[PDB]
């Protein structure tokens, strides 16, 4: 229902992107979130964060006035989160703000007084800034409310221990994270772990279906937060590129062990298998002309394989190995021939519906884990944070 | 009393403000238990004539309260004046703009999102099916209530999906070249719903009651009443 | 005044999109590397032959 | 050519474990082709989701099934 | 309005270094090509030492 409610009416991507002049404005500002069923509503209000510098611009008084009607509403939801600078069109009353001046300057600004916009260059008791529950009363309060599943109830701002909560939130996904490793098998290989991790650059045929896995993503330049990157270095530990895989509703990184360099400290490729051997599936691109069997690769995970056996005249045999726990969600039966224009798709989507399931299985063997339905972690995660809330309400009482 | 209330509650100093709303709540309870109460949202922060005359008694008790919270809660952080007026950029973006009004409980929750009206004027005007592209996320809430209206004019901070929508193919080349060059749901712009179900939606609720009721958009008998 | 500042708005909105198009979208020019697809493929096949 | 009846013709399978795999994989595989239902209707839409809507239940269908 | 303009000048600048940028996208495959020209290298070099 999230979801629905989330792309009914749009394509607008699950995270923000806050404006250089959003952050200027609302750096240091004052801040609140509240439950609101299972979403967290934070407002932000501008603290002005000297914004005479920023307009270039009684000289004390209407910067002040300009900019506290500025604010954010960033509503954490299961699905993501949506947030809008916001900014208000009702003045300051002349008859009940501060008696001190009340000049008509802001009147003389009105142009200016919505002066946050999309791109900008930015530089060369008594605490400021509106309560971020105006905006929030003036959205949201009404009497007569649902007692306890509608009640609004605001995270204790002081206490560091939900702000920690909140982040953690942000730091659950959006959407589902899969991470799947793609390993090359060359002649004579088929049993040897050492020598599949070795290897630095595969057949013509695997580098092409390495190009149709997703875009390649040159790590140095991806931020780890917004391109899932599954745990390759950003500075090049694990190789200048790989290939990505992104969704509204999910991203896959590929850890493809060619592209990870070999040093030579690095003696069984540890620096390979801490990914590769970490991943619930790998594509095997099986160049061996021997049946691979699950398991080569001796670390734990490895769920599900989905072996690629080039066959000739530009096509592939695609299938599935699969421990004998993970049978009864993977069909290891299956035997997709494809050709080789074709087979980046086709056996990188056997990796995510493998990977998916394999996800799920991990669960009932961990239940305590982030749930691998990311959407659900997030409601999970807020569930959470709102009985824990009432819990210590409930001790503080 | 509830003038001299709401006087003195907009005039007292901000700092204290927040910690009458309980008297004033408490207070109002306790007038009407001698006839959900509570509502003290500072923890989010012949002789059928006289029948008549007491059941609109008890009702009169309830808008009393209602009126008192209202102005509470408006002005309990803030003196801002309880009219909104759209800046002169508010109206670039939203003039001729997509709006939407829902009564969510006894308030007028109203959305209206840019059609790139003000845009094409702009440009002077294949550039005409993108410039409403080019300000969807430009946004106005205005919130009627029994004690004024609000309003925020809001621009969405998330890119447009490079996946699932038309980004990737917009002329930017042409749009940017021509609007400096320039001097002086096929419908354009997003759904006003959108802003809204981020906002409001919840997948569950107490009573039936507690809905947003959207206003009927083809009537006139409905926007007459909102005018 | 308030045409530069509809402009300036206006001109903020493109050079966002600007900025999301820089970060999503893929490159251009992709008729050389499908040749070089191509040819590689059908070199192969001859060595592989052979 | 085939898409908008064979949608719809799927609709007409019944709910079950030996189907809910194929057809769910055949309708993730078909949402990462975005050429070939660029021209659906609404009914075809319709018919996508009375596909899927029968497999989202952990009462009667595996867990893997529900998430998928 | 000085304000407005001195704004106007420096996203008009930006505007013209995205344009610029998106002018040459094409880059960006450059990478994947080296693996497609090593990989198709190997290969030769492979078959015809065999």
């Amino acid at each position: 229902l999230d979801m629905m409610a989330r792309y009914v009416f749009s394509n607008f991507t699950a995270v923000p992107k806050r404006s250089p002049v959003g952050e200027f404005l609302l750096a240091g500002g004052r801040t609140k979130t509240w439950l609101v069923g299972n979403k967290l509503v934070t407002v932000t209000t501008s603290v002005g964060t000297g914004t005479r510098s920023l307009l270039g611009l009684n000289l004390a008084a209407y910067v002040p006035l300009l900019t506290q009607g500025w604010a954010e509403i960033l509503v954490r939801r299961p699905t993501g989160n949506t947030s809008w600078l916001m900014s208000l069109e009702n003045p300051l009353s002349p008859f009940s703000s501060d008696i001190n001046n009340m000049p008509l300057q802001e009147l003389s600004n009105a142009l200016m007084a919505a002066e946050r916009f999309k791109e900008h260059r930015d530089t060369a008791e008594k605490v400021p800034g509106i309560n971020p529950s105006f905006v929030f009363l003036q959205l949201y309060h009404s009497p007569f409310f649902g007692d306890e599943s509608n009640k609004p109830i605001l995270l204790p701002n002081e206490s560091q221990s939900f702000e920690r909560s909140v982040q953690l939130l942000d730091q659950i996904p959006s959407y589902d994270t899969h991470k799947i490793a793609v390993l090359y098998v060359g002649e004579g290989q088929s049993n040897s772990e050492l020598a599949i991790l070795s290897n630095e650059h595969g057949s013509y045929r695997y580098t092409e279906f390495l190009t149709g896995l997703g875009r390649l993503i040159e790590l140095k330049d991806c931020q780890p937060d917004k391109v899932y990157l599954g745990g390759l270095d950003v500075c090049g530990e694990d190789g200048q590129f790989t290939y990505c895989w992104h969704d509204d509703i999910m991203q896959a990184v590929f850890h493809i062990a060619t592209l990870m360099p070999t040093k030579d400290v690095d003696k069984h490729r540890c620096d390979k298998k801490r990914h590769l051997g970490n991943d619930f599936v790998s594509i095997v691109y099986n160049d061996s002309g021997e049946d691979f069997k699950l398991g080569t690769i001796k670390g734990q995970f490895n769920f599900v394989h989905v072996i690629v056996t080039p066959l000739d005249y530009e096509c592939n045999l695609v299938s599935l190995q699969c421990r004998k726990d993970m049978e009864g969600l993977v069909d290891t039966s299956v035997a997709k021939i494809v050709s080789d224009r074709n087979l980046p798709f086709v056996a990188r989507q056997m990796a995510l519906h493998a990977n998916m399931a394999s996800q799920v299985h991990h669960s009932r063997s961990n239940p305590t884990d982030i749930y691998p339905s990311k959407w659900i972690a997030r409601l999970r995660h807020i569930k959470r944070l709102r009985q824990r809330i009432c819990e210590e309400a409930a001790y503080s009482n | 009393a509830h003038h001299v209330i709401a006087m003195w509650f907009i005039r007292c100093r901000l700092p204290f403000r927040k910690d009458f709303v309980p008297f004033i709540t408490k207070g109002l309870r306790s007038n009407v238990l001698l006839s959900p109460e509570k509502d003290s949202f500072r923890a989010r922060s012949d002789e059928n004539s006289v029948a008549q005359a007491d059941d609109s008694l008890k009702n009169l008790h309830l808008e009393l309260t209602e009126t008192c919270l209202d102005m509470m809660a408006r002005y309990v952080f803030s003196n801002f004046t309880a009219v909104p007026k759209r800046s002169p950029v508010g109206e670039f973006l939203l003039a001729g703009g997509r709006t939407k009004t829902w009564l969510v409980g006894n308030k007028l929750v109203t959305v209206t999102t840019s059609v790139g009206t003000g845009t094409r004027s702009l440009l002077g005007l294949n550039l005409a099916a993108y410039v409403p592209l080019l300000t969807q996320g430009w946004a106005e809430i205005l919130v009627r209530r029994p004690t004024g209206n609000t309003s925020w004019l809001m621009s969405l901070e998330n890119p447009l999906s490079p996946f699932s929508s038309d980004i990737n193919n917009m002329p930017l080349q042409e749009l940017s070249n021509a609007l400096m060059a320039a001097e002086r749901e096929k419908v354009p712009g997003i759904n006003p719903s959108f802003v809204f179900l981020q906002l409001y939606h919840s997948p569950f609720f107490g009573d039936e009651s507690n809905k947003p009721i959207l206003l009927p958009n083809e009537s006139q008998s409905f926007e007459r009443s909102v005018q | 005044m308030e045409f530069l500042n509809r402009q300036l708005l206006v001109l903020g909105e493109v050079n966002e999109l600007y900025l999301e198009q820089l970060q999503n979208k893929h490159s251009d020019t992709t008729k050389e590397v499908e040749m070089m697809k191509a040819a590689y493929r059908k070199e192969l096949e001859k060595n592989r032959s052979h | 050519k085939a898409l908008p009846v064979l949608v719809v013709k799927l609709t007409h399978i019944s709910a079950t474990a030996s189907m809910a795999v194929p057809l769910l994989e055949f309708l993730s595989t078909l949402a990462r082709l975005p050429h070939l239902y660029r021209n659906f209707a609404a009914e075809q839409y319709a018919s996508v989701f009375a596909i899927s809507l029968p497999y989202t239940n952990p009462s009667k269908f595996n867990q893997y099934i529900v998430c998928l």
